């Protein structure tokens, strides 16, 4: 997250930590026992991080639990990155607590001009690399779809959804994708991509989430 | 050696944070890069090995 602030600890109970020796992308807690994240965040092998606030130092309010089954979206598209969307089942049951937490789905599509927070342990430079320890929050609005269409050119789906600002200086960037935008306690949006960080005319893409209610609770019935 | 080992890292659009491995041109060693995670370019390697016997 470029242009963010530290978020205060465990003010985001809902964010995860997906781990493959080190942290590689975000994900969203949305039942005990399931994570959603992005599609082009798939690995064989994912240990969830849950409770996290220091990505790099033990606080004991952790939970440590491995990816038992990764479903991704079956139309997701590897060049376009429409339905960037995966599910991960863990292992066991969470213990939900102050410190780890649900996020609800969303009752229908949050209109443009809706203040979301977007939050993850992502790049904080628009040039240069600098990994934070501490998980970074930042209140961006959802941006109207003609905006998102003049920002990228044939490039955006009616899966996707610009959140951000035109002029630049705040956005996810590498290492925040599959994490959450939570826009009035619900999940609207999931990082995927965009071109660079914080880039005048270039906001972050995003996932759109309340395409895919459906899909989610049918996968999760049937999984 | 091929246009693609003389070509910059090229982290691409998505926005996970994979450690892949590069040819430097510049130092004529095998380094470290951030990839996004998609559309990734010839000079991307996931071992140290894989860039050393394609690229040196
Ligand atoms: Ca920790």
């Amino acid at each position: 997250i470029v242009g963010g602030y530290t978020c205060q600890e465990n003010s985001v109970p809902y964010q995860v930590s997906l781990n493959s020796g080190y942290h590689f992308c975000g994900g969203s807690l949305i039942n005990d026992q399931w994570v959603v994240s992005a599609a082009h965040c798939y690995k064989s092998r994912i240990q969830v991080r849950l409770g996290e606030h220091n990505i790099n130092v033990l606080e004991g309010n952790e939970q440590f639990v491995n990816a038992a089954k990764i479903i991704k979206h079956p139309n997701f598209d590897r060049k376009t990155l429409n339905n960037d969307i995966m599910l991960i089942k863990l292992s066991s049951p969470v213990k939900l607590n102050a410190r780890v937490a649900t996020v609800a789905l969303p009752s229908s599509c949050a209109p443009a001009g809706t203040q979301c927070l977007i939050s993850g342990w992502g790049n904080t430079l628009s040039s240069g690399v600098n990994e934070p320890d501490l998980l970074q929050c930042l209140d961006a609005p959802l941006l109207p779809q003609a905006d998102c269409e003049a920002s990228y050119p044939g490039k955006i789906t009616d899966n996707m959804v610009c959140v951000g600002f035109l002029e630049g200086g705040k956005d996810s960037c590498q290492g925040d994708a599959g994490g959450p935008v939570v826009c009035n306690g619900e999940l609207q949006g999931i990082v995927s991509w965009g071109y660079g960080c914080a880039l005048p005319d270039n906001p972050g893409v995003y996932t759109k989430v309340c395409n895919y209610v459906d899909w989610i609770q049918d996968t999760i019935a049937a999984n | 050696r091929p246009d693609f080992a003389l070509e910059p890292p090229y982290t691409g659009p998505c926005k996970a944070r994979i450690i892949r491995y590069f040819y430097n041109a510049k130092a004529g060693l095998a380094q470290t890069f951030v990839y996004g995670g998609c559309r990734a370019k010839r000079n991307n390697f996931k071992s140290a090995e894989d860039a050393m016997r394609t690229a040196g």
